[PDB]
């Protein structure tokens, strides 16, 4: 649930231990070496993102230790060590631990890592895979799944059929032969009667499937229009649908136009325009699905003042549902923050 | 008491939608929505995992049949 | 073709648990109990997934009464 | 599914590629450095575990056919950085579970043997409310209580309104529908934990229901391996099963049923080879290794284990690594593993 606290030891410009402590909805992060917070809690929690500090006025480390405080529902620490060698250590309230026990209450998506890469992630993405962040937050995803196997299953009772129809023309001619030929038939009648009606029932769970998919798709674009306008105050934003039909390989394109310029397409928009309405989206879809825990690295560098108020302005509002934790050297979000903490670079903080 | 577990708390969990969205009006509202989402999609995902298993016990049917 | 894409295929792994274990005598073996379990835990894992949803939307209306 | 093959390179004792080919069902591994093959796997899985240049990184590759041929792929450094890679595209590790949850492998060693065997018969139990697959409820049972002291709580605050309000038009036609709600409202609430016992009376059936089945084939497994003597597995506090222990019983033949260890032996050994062939009836997967396990049995002891390892074989893929004599030749494939390490056949 919410994060207490970040235990930070060696890890990347980290030399002491620089404790951070992360009050319950927004805090903040300032610098022109700062950046490196966000990947700490990236590193521990297991996402993608040297990595133990050797600084050069100080002696080179050869292990990493990053803790989070995190309370659930209890105070639960989760803690991550790095060697050389080197081997890897993992703690639950500092007891040893295997990883597939990090998800856990994970599970029973999580927490949204959002930096300017990401947001370039997104907007460059050919429109074809983007429909997977829909298809997420459809919530279409599992579905695709199990239905896939049971497709893969299905070939399977099918092919033992094709071997059935074998033997049931080499039975075309004692007492043997005529009662397993009207009983093999029999069955094997009822049993395409079975696989006929599966597929049938793939149709209408893809039927739901989809119905599923843009039921919540039309919520993202709701949002994402409303959303746009709260911030460039505003313009019209839309999602497009490549192949309108044929949804679940169909895709998604991005259309915005920011106030002056006529509708139009996205970069050829360049600015920080282009920024924003990703921004736009992204506070959106955090409608359909949320998450309690969102950090934001360096986003709103590309926005002017106003702009970068608005959607500091949009976390100001956005506490109450999720914990927010973005770093950056921004005015707009520093006073109308709640917590900073200062990072200057090896590197120290505090506030 | 009596029936059973799921079907009473399906009693109920109805019961409750109710006295909450669907009070006088029926107000569509964000977290309305968002409620109707995560319980719609569960049980295409339920049904998702009866799928597989039917699809299974085919092949395994499928293939009693011969040797 | 109609009801459900769920019962529909309720009424269908029921017909091959029948036509494979279940068939005469209904003995009981090895990948027979299995099938069970399977099956059996699930129903207890998706009624704990109603469970949450249930007590989730009681805190929720608990909490609209107060301010 | 079944593994097909697994590359290694500059890993722990490992200087050039060794790459190891890994057949369906039963595969062996020999030497007096060979140990290592596992912690491959065991590392690349994600589970817990002088004469030439030292290396700054660790590659091993998974081969592993899947219902196509899936290349699961992990990397180390100094620094350094660790990648992951799906068909050696770089890739995260949430992202390594997916097909593995839509448990799963099982990788034994001589020290989880004792794990095990140690653990005080509390604890164990865990070993059946997972095969009993009892798990999953009591996770969302609890954070259904964690959610009904909520809704509790918010009671508590509304009885305190009830007596202020105990005395223009609002207050009345407040009152009467205040008190008419919240008695609607401690009724779903009763009611809830009334689903918690039910669901606790199936938890349970749930429980022991597989737990009655662990214990039969214990017996049955036992007898197979020594040849035979009673084994059960005891329940400390029969009831209050949810939060109960159990204890492990084994009488080889010649001594009479007693406790174990003062058993000492590869007996108290064989037991929990025993145990495990029988966990794995229940729910079974289809990885498994097992790392020098049968190093305190003796011979048709070892025979007979390496017999239901002979016979285990359409179930799952087995891999086990030894130095011992009966599985060796009642073996399937042999890669030999000699210190720097080097295998093939």
């Amino acid at each position: 649930m919410f994060l207490k606290r970040l235990d930070v030891i060696g890890f990347k410009s980290f030399a002491e231990r620089i404790s951070v402590d992360f009050v319950k909805g927004v805090t903040a992060v300032v610098g022109p070496g700062k950046s490196n917070i966000t990947d700490a809690i990236r590193w521990v929690l297991g996402e993608q993102s040297s990595r133990k500090r050797l600084n050069l006025a100080e002696v080179t480390l050869t292990l990493d230790n990053d803790d989070h405080f995190l309370p659930i529902d209890h105070e639960v620490s989760v803690t991550r060590r790095v060697y050389r060698s080197g081997e890897s250590e993992f703690l639950i309230n500092n007891q040893p631990c295997r990883l597939k026990d990090i998800i856990d209450l994970f599970m029973d998506e999580a927490f949204s890592i959002i930096s300017q890469g990401k947001v370039e992630e997104i907007l460059s993405s050919k429109a074809e895979d983007r429909r997977s962040i829909f298809e997420e937050a459809a919530g279409v995803l599992k579905y695709k799944t199990r239905k896939k196997k049971a497709e893969n299953k299905l070939f399977e009772t099918q092919d033992n059929l094709n071997r059935v129809e074998d033997i049931l023309h080499e039975l075309e001619g004692f007492e043997r032969v005529n009662e397993r030929y009207k009983f093999l038939s029999e069955q094997k009648e009822d049993l395409t009667e079975a696989k006929n009606t599966l597929f049938q029932v793939i149709e209408e769970m893809d039927e739901e499937m989809t119905k599923r998919f843009n039921d919540t798709f039309v919520q993202i674009r709701s949002h994402f229009d409303q959303v746009f306008r709260s911030l460039f105050g505003g313009g019209r934003a839309e999602l497009r649908l490549t192949d309108p039909n044929d949804l679940l390989h169909s895709g998604v394109e991005i259309i915005a136009q920011p106030p002056g310029k006529k509708l139009q397409n996205l970069n050829l928009l360049s600015g920080g325009e282009r920024a924003l309405t990703a921004i736009a989206l992204l506070f959106s879809i955090l409608k359909v699905r949320p998450v309690p825990f969102c950090v934001l690295d360096e986003v709103e560098a590309a926005l002017d003042e106003a702009n970068v108020f608005r959607f500091a302005q949009y976390l100001k509002k956005y506490s109450s549902d999720t914990q927010f934790i973005v770093i950056t050297h921004r005015k707009g979000t520093m006073e109308e923050a709640d917590v900073l903490y200062g990072v200057t670079m090896v590197s120290k903080v505090i506030s | 008491t009596f029936e059973g577990p799921l079907d009473l708390l399906l009693h109920l969990i109805n019961r409750l939608e109710i006295d909450i969205y669907d009070i006088p009006v029926a107000k569509i509202t964000e977290q309305y929505l968002l409620y109707v989402h995560t319980m719609r999609v569960l049980e295409l995902d339920i049904a998702s995992e009866y799928l597989v298993m039917a699809a299974t016990l085919l092949s395994i049917k499928s293939r009693m049949l011969l040797p």
